[PDB]
């Protein structure tokens, strides 16, 4: 697929184990985060000692691994972090990388 | 606006 | 220009008026910031009173009180007025100038 960068969000739904969501791409994050409003509530949760320095939370983290598949059936392993009072699911540089995304000018 | 740098 | 993403910083290097600047790609912005340690201090900036929303928020951020000129190494060029915020790790290029760069997001 192709995505020219606009003053639009860019954006990207996709399904993280059996549920989907909608995200902004990141290239700005190394970790992709849920916000915790859509996080279902029987997935487990674990505190983190990481520290994300933004425009300072310390946020939680899936427990377990979370398969995300994207509407071509690609694939993978993403463990997103889990803040409340956020707008919107980002999707960090962990998932992007992953789906061989390029960016290109012409 | 919104920024989302989170090294 | 192509630049896969990958878990290393994806990182631009342009010029805003006679200055070279390097940056983060970071598409998760809608703006430009440029971390006020590098700003040069003859450039004049102004209050706004807008507020700079993500994971917290940055109340009444300055701004370049003029449009800079940027132009990168192939002599694209274009404008753009970016914040100017202090204790930032990272120049931030955003999508106001990512979008004038015709910059496409591209899976194989």
């Amino acid at each position: 697929w192709v995505q020219p960068i606009t003053a639009q969000k860019p954006s990207l739904t996709l399904w993280l184990d059996d549920k989907m969501f909608t995200g902004l791409i990141n290239t700005g994050a190394d970790v992709t985060i849920i916000k915790l409003e859509d996080w279902p509530p029987n997935w487990p949760i674990t505190d983190t000692l990481t520290n994300l320095r933004g425009i300072s939370n310390n946020p939680k983290q899936s427990s377990k691994y979370l398969t995300w598949r994207d509407k071509e059936n690609n694939s993978g392993l993403i463990k997103p972090f889990v803040i409340p009072n956020l707008p919107v699911n980002l999707w960090g540089r962990d998932l992007l990388s992953q789906m061989k995304i390029m960016m290109a000018s012409p | 606006p919104y920024v989302f740098a989170m090294t």
